[PDB]
């Protein structure tokens, strides 16, 4: 046995620039990237310029950016001891790449990159398994290719796909991961392939980003309803950075649609509530004002399972909130324990090491 | 017509979302022969590849003075103390008039509706009054439209659809809203399909739980809209309500929006006022249908959380999952707030004096 | 040997009503068609009442509806003794059904329909498999059973899908197809699960049905770019019902830029050019105007091959021209021969019986 | 400014497209400073997850008075005796500055780019005119900088883009042609990415040869909708040219037009003409890039069968592709025709006095 450890479970990989995944590339992608004049993918989630990209007390490179190198990164999310172990997600874009055969090599050097210039400087580091989500085939290989090496936990996927993820289409990735044993992450951002909302597109950046949500409940709904959770039982889902305190009207609705519908979805004989109780987990980074008094209590209680968040610091992206200001939001020392290593636990099974 | 007084709302209640069962020709005496000719050509194209059907069919919907109006009367209105019951048709005879491809169609075929329940209904039993649909895909007819019949007093509000070609905040529908302001009139949008992207913001969605818990998430995103456009700043007198598009989840949906304002507003440095202050004077919602929480003390909880003032009872008569507003609220619900639901609430936003 | 037969290669049969589909679904499907009001999806390609649904002189049945038996449609095709064969094409709107499973049924139901109603009635008729276009593995898995009835011709596929049929999770259509020894068609009609344009929905279906010529050309270039010629060589491809004088500008323009492109596309060391010329084919009906004095020939020449028209009189709809009119448009009695014999064998091989 | 004269054209040609070769502070004079800091913090957020560049990148773009003058008067003006030059800056510094989600912010960009380029290339060298952009997906601020700037005698047109979130026939535009046939001003549409669909009907292309070459289907829609929506019976001076479309796909298109016409016309009854005989007042094309057929004789009769009067000369430098007045045409080409799209036809879209 031994005790689980404090895992922060979002923290992100800023990638510096496409030419760095030039040394990961065969001679034929290497080509077209040299030859494309290098085009970087570099996403509009986190402008780098904003308020949220980065915190003013972030350690920078030579050109002003956080987390572009793993010294940095560990300088900074490590420095007060409490973490015992962060996963890295790098989210470049490369998902956003249309040609499939690019997306791919994209994506494998992506993975490259993190594993030789992030996971092997530093054992304390974790890391998602980016995949070419446009040929969902192709991203099942790329998971059967990490799966060998534990450092990566999770298979990252974004919270905006061009199908939804419960279609049969995307069950080679749920298949992948299960036979991996990893969890799916769902981080926020989108292959942008139909408008973000279903009445079309966001003007500004922030209203983008707080109405990803709604996408996320689209994709809930998709995956439990189309039978992945039966098909894979063993599956388990981390939302990240995506909020969670839209969850518990979504989970009251989508059950009392479940009971008028049973028939129409039978391989679904748990109600929803169980199944995202028992399946989802939900990174703490941003809070969305649970960090305020009593509103952790009060939104656990809502929720109905003191299971479901999981420690993040979103490293090192700024929120209105801080890391570890959930604590002002509970009054039991039980329910931090869980967020901060039992939950966590669920998902990757890391015991601090010694 | 004769003359109507203005609505009376002392001992009875307020419904907000009735739909008037219609019959086959009612509309053909307000319907110009060129129009029943194109009908009887082409039906009513709309966003789909269908001839008859909505892309999303019901899979069981169907049971059952003169037309409609006794069974109306003592089954919905002398039924429930109904002294204002606002009827919302959005089927000729279930796709919505307003979403009809010709657009000189659809306004044909929203006047003809118009002059029909305030006609049939209204005039007859002015306890009913209509919110009047309107083209919202073509600001200038539904303009004309609002101008033709917007002052009548048989008229409460103009009714619009949840899903639109461009989020309802966008300037392309702000000459709607100046002419609504102008009648004194509120805006209802209704729940619906169509408006030309899919059903949620990251594809079509699959079985029935998906569909109809999916209904919520456009209405996320309207809110979003027409709030951090600042359309509210521009029109300070506008009152709109999302009709069954359920409540509690607007109160953790506005939460996270503040949350997120405070890092990133600079964004948006017109908008005059914190995101959530715009909800007490402009976003109203109707109950139907009720959330339905595990522990019901939280229902109360996320209604006032989103605006104790601003929820308004609807049975939505005579859909299949109507409310009663006897049976609708849990026993311990605070007997102040759901008197002010079932009164006073819809009493300020159609602006029927106390 | 033997003479090839003069073949209608898009004929349609029009399903009388979704009642009709009851005696071939299982008790589970039967159960949730009746108790869903049986909603009919009768597509909106070609409006039932429109001038183009039928023709004046065609055979109807006791609601004025042309083609819903083989009695009436093979009473008209065959009349004058100068067809052998017609493919039999059902538009029934089985693809827009969003719930997986029961468009899996249906399609299931509609080819056992097509077979015992159609088929078996009379050997001169064949058929397209039907396909649920949202599965592609069980579209695949659709062929593979009718595979073993040689009555079924060709795959039947819409011009507008809901991701590019180059793209790989759409391969297990083309590998069954190819398996099975069977073109894949592509007949006018749509999924309609974005804008049937890159700039919208169009208003009318006037302006709808010309348009559709566009997404054809988005998939020629979607299945060749993407190597399934390649991948698949003894493909072949009808164009049913979409006109054709839009091929050669399309052909130029592709074999430009894939000169321009050859290294993005290495699988495709062949001109486009040829690959259309060898793969495709197009039925005749619409004509658009190439039967007019030395349109047929002027658009053979473009083209660069008179192997790739195929006859067809696109019963019972009504065109401006007729089935026969494109005689006027030609001086070859060999290029006549072609288009009524030579070019079909290459699709069905069906050879004038005795 | 000073003062300019109308442009003339005499000897030399007309050249349609040409892109100024811009300088990066070059439009901060004409900015003020709440977007520069806007767009220093968020960039031009546009239909992207991309924070700086379109989703379909170029894949080898780049090579290489004062400013870009020299270059541009000696490389192409001199060299080419090109009379009237006219400019589409569609890129700050390469996406459209119209389609920014801001629609504010694109208004500015849009103020700020015309400015620049009369002040800084068609003053100083008058046989430049500018096409101005403008926000045709808000239409008030594109109405508002059409007449702040339109009336000036360096404006020669109103550009607009191939891809929009509706049809160009679409009445949420015309109060833009409004404003240009008040201005007697033509409007000029460029191929561009984005719009807020896929960029086919049918889904988005993987392939470089699909990207390109479905450039010309947008272009087919936009035809169909601003003619058969009536745009040319309400502005029966309105001239529109699609620029960089492709010419010859044009005239089977609207061969396939009148030919479906003929049957459906009914759905249109207000459509006062038939549908090819707008083009002659109405529809221009540009030749960039010229559409090569294997027997180039096919060139000048499809040119002619789209309308010999309508087809323009342009250039498209700086671009890979860019034509040469001297190489484009095949040497059998018809001397007259090509004489009048050197000068005559580009003379009477824009208005210059023979
Ligand atoms: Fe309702
Ligand atoms: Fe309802
Ligand atoms: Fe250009
Ligand atoms: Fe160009
Ligand atoms: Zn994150
Ligand atoms: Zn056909």
């Amino acid at each position: 046995d031994g005790v689980p450890a404090v895992v922060d479970c979002d923290v992100h990989a800023v990638l510096p620039s496409p030419h760095s995944l030039i040394p990961y590339l065969d001679e034929y992608w290497a080509d077209q990237l040299v030859a494309q004049l290098a085009p970087t993918y570099e996403p509009n989630y986190h402008p780098r310029g904003s308020a949220i990209a980065q915190h003013s007390d972030a350690s920078v490179d030579e050109n002003g950016r956080a987390a572009t190198t793993a010294e940095n990164l560990v300088k900074d999310v490590f420095a007060d001891g409490f973490t015992d172990f962060a996963v890295v997600n790098c989210l470049y874009g490369v998902q956003q790449i249309h040609q499939p055969r690019r997306e791919m090599a994209h994506a494998r050097a992506l993975n490259h990159w993190i594993a030789n210039e992030w996971l092997d400087k530093d054992d304390r580091l974790r890391a998602s398994i980016v995949v070419p989500q446009g040929s969902p085939r192709a991203a099942a290989e790329e998971i059967d290719f990490w799966s060998g090496d534990k450092r990566f936990v999770q298979v990252l996927l974004l919270g905006q796909s061009e199908l939804l993820y419960g279609r049969e289409i995307n069950w080679p990735i749920w298949e992948a991961a299960e036979a991996a044993g990893l969890p799916v992450t769902l981080h926020i951002g989108g292959v942008f392939r139909q408008a973000p909302t279903s009445v079309g597109w966001p003007a500004s950046h922030l209203e983008w980003y707080v109405g990803q949500q709604s996408n996320i409940e689209a994709q809930l709904n998709s995956i439990i309803s189309e039978g992945i959770l039966q098909k894979f039982p063993k599956t388990k889902i981390l939302l990240s950075e995506l909020g969670f305190n839209w969850l518990p009207p979504f989970m009251w609705k989508f059950d009392k649609l479940w009971k008028s519908y049973r028939p129409d979805i039978p391989w679904v004989q748990e109600s929803p509530l169980e199944l995202i109780r028992e399946h989802v987990r939900v990174t703490t980074s941003p809070s969305d004002g649970a960090e305020e008094a009593g509103r952790l209590d009060s939104i656990v209680d809502r929720l109905g399972s003191d299971r479901m968040l999981v420690y993040s610091s979103d490293y090192p992206h700024k929120h209105h909130s801080g890391p570890r200001d959930i604590e002002n939001g509970t009054h039991s020392p039980e329910l931090l324990d869980r967020i901060y290593r039992r939950n966590a636990f669920d998902l990757y099974n890391l015991v601090v090491p010694s | 017509l004769g003359t109507l007084p203005a609505p009376s709302v002392t001992t009875g209640i307020v419904d907000a979302d009735i739909h008037p069962v219609p019959q086959d020709g009612a509309l053909e005496p307000y319907l110009d022969d060129r129009w029943k000719k194109h009908i009887r050509e082409y039906g009513v194209r709309t966003t789909t590849g269908l001839q008859f059907i909505s892309e999303y069919p019901q899979m069981y919907g169907g049971a059952m003075p003169g037309s409609d109006r006794e069974l109306l009367r003592t089954q919905l209105l002398d039924k429930h103390n109904i002294q204002l019951g606002v009827l919302q048709c959005l089927a000729p005879g279930l796709n919505p008039a307003g979403q009809a491809l010709n657009q000189e169609l659809a306004a044909a075929l929203c006047r003809a509706t118009n002059d029909w329940q305030l006609e049939h209904l209204v005039y007859p039993d002015p306890r009913m009054r209509a919110a009047i649909p309107v083209t919202f895909e073509t600001p200038d007819y539904a303009v004309a439209e609002i101008e033709r019949v917007g002052a009548d007093p048989g008229v409460v509000a103009v009714l619009g659809t949840s899903k639109t070609l461009e989020p309802l905040g966008s300037r392309k529908y702000w000459p709607i809203y100046e002419a609504s302001v102008a009648q004194n009139l509120p805006i209802q949008f209704h729940l619906s399909q169509g408006g030309g992207h899919a059903n949620t913001g990251t594809g079509w969605t699959s079985y029935h739980t998906e569909y109809h818990t999916g209904h919520v998430q456009s209405f996320q995103s309207q809110l979003l809209s027409l709030v951090l456009s600042g359309t509210f700043d521009r029109f300070p007198t506008l009152k709109v309500m999302f009709v069954e598009g359920n409540v509690a989840h607007f109160a953790p949906l506005i939460q996270r929006m503040d949350y997120t304002w405070e890092t990133l507003r600079g964004e948006l440095p017109d908008l005059q006022r914190k995101p959530s202050e715009y909800i007490r004077d402009h976003i109203w919602a109707s109950t139907q249908p009720i959330d339905e929480p595990e522990k019901p003390e939280h229902l109360a909880e996320l209604l006032e959380e989103f605006c104790g003032d601003n929820v308004v009872f609807a049975t939505d008569y005579p859909h299949f999952d109507f409310d009663d507003p006897e049976t609708a609220f849990p026993r311990s619900f605070p007997v102040d707030l759901r008197d002010k639901i079932l009164r006073g609430n819809g009493m300020r936003f159609f602006g029927v004096t106390n």
